[PDB]
């Protein structure tokens, strides 16, 4: 019965610090600069993840920058975040105590998977609804998350709430400012990044999100590999070889290559036949070679793929309320405002 | 596959 205390500042609201105690640590996974921590907070009972990321000594951590900023239902609150030591000799180790979320998307997916089985379809659109309004309100900052996968996307299993995580690889991207192009993880990278573009923008996470949605209808990753040049493959065999345009827009260097000459699989036969073609639809302007023609986030929250969760009487196939959909703020809406139309229906 | 916790309730693998 171990009580730990240390002086933390609040993730939002009053920058004054406090004492926070907390309980009942264990270690429930694995980081890059060392383990990660559940702990109790002692004041109210609740649950946090305690994560470990090495400071810079002569740059702020942007990764806090951002989640400093962000107020959102479907992204996980830096409830505080204090210094230490840690795994390292002689480093300083920020450490970032997040609200505690105890599944993912991907377990749920692996569950059904190994159990082969499909995902039922209203969790298909709910998960994939709120991953897109989470990308709505980072993208209206100008932050790309830019490593978004299954495992990132946190899940309260009950109440179908997903929040967005990890945001140690994200950036606010700045047009005509590069930006690294290694980022983001195996079988998720839009085609422009396996390209090694510096010049990319917020569109690579829509790519990376159709590549979940396909995952969720398919059973498994639609685009796997563990070189670019197997997941490329992949990617060439559903959408055909890209043309000389669309290697320019993604990256010039690369238009002249000799890449697999192969013609799109028409895409009814990528998927189960039963699969619903309103998810084929969206997920055929998701996975689009030129980043321009994806989907915005706010436009495909819009798409008629969720028009199920904007009906007044949708439940939960155990019955209970759906999650919270309809509470757009201005900041999330700034994209492009009149898609409220679509996307406040006349009940909410 | 590749989790990012140790356990949970939805089986091991
Ligand atoms: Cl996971």
């Amino acid at each position: 019965s171990k009580v730990t205390t240390v002086v933390a500042t609040p993730g939002q609201g009053p920058d004054r610090p406090q004492e926070v105690s907390y309980t009942d640590t264990k270690v429930i996974g694995n980081g890059s600069f060392g383990v990660v921590y559940q702990a109790k907070l002692c004041d109210s009972g609740e649950l946090v993840a305690i994560k470990k990321v090495l400071q810079d000594k002569r740059f702020k951590n942007r990764e806090l920058q951002i989640m400093r900023k962000l107020d959102h239902c479907n992204i996980v609150r830096l409830r505080y975040f204090f210094y230490s030591s840690g795994e390292k000799k002689d480093e300083v180790y920020l450490n970032l105590v997040l609200d505690y979320v105890p599944e993912t998307v991907y377990r749920v997916a692996r569950h059904y998977s190994r159990a082969k089985q499909t995902l039922p379809v209203i969790y298909v659109k709910l998960y994939m609804y709120q991953l897109f309004r989470s990308l709505a309100y980072i993208h209206s900052f100008g932050i790309c998350h830019r490593d978004i996968k299954p495992q990132n996307l946190l899940l309260d299993p009950d109440t179908a709430v997903l929040k967005l995580c990890d945001f140690g690889s994200a950036k606010q991207l700045v047009r005509g400012e590069p930006n690294v192009s290694y980022i983001c993880s195996r079988y998720y990278r839009a085609p422009e990044l396996i390209f090694g573009a510096t010049d990319y923008t917020s569109s690579i996470d829509v790519w990376s999100a159709g590549c979940v949605l396909a995952e969720l209808l398919l059973g498994q990753p639609i685009f796997p590999g563990d070189s670019g040049v197997d997941q490329l493959v992949e990617i060439i065999k559903v959408l055909g070889t890209p043309t000389r345009e669309q290697i320019r827009e993604m990256n010039p260097n690369y238009t002249e290559f000799k890449f697999p000459q192969i013609k799109a699989h028409p895409w009814t036969k990528v998927f189960r036949p039963r699969t619903p073609p309103e998810a084929i639809a969206l997920c055929s302007r998701l996975l689009e070679y030129t980043p321009t023609a994806r989907l915005t986030p706010l436009e495909a929250c819009a798409h008629s793929f969720f028009d199920e969760l904007r009906d007044p009487n949708v439940k939960l196939p155990n019955g209970r309320d759906t999650p919270a959909l309809f509470n757009f703020t201005t900041q999330e809406l700034s994209s492009n405002p009149p898609l409220a139309t679509i996307l406040i229906p006349p009940h909410a | 596959x590749d989790f990012r916790f140790f356990y949970s309730r939805y089986g091991a693998c």
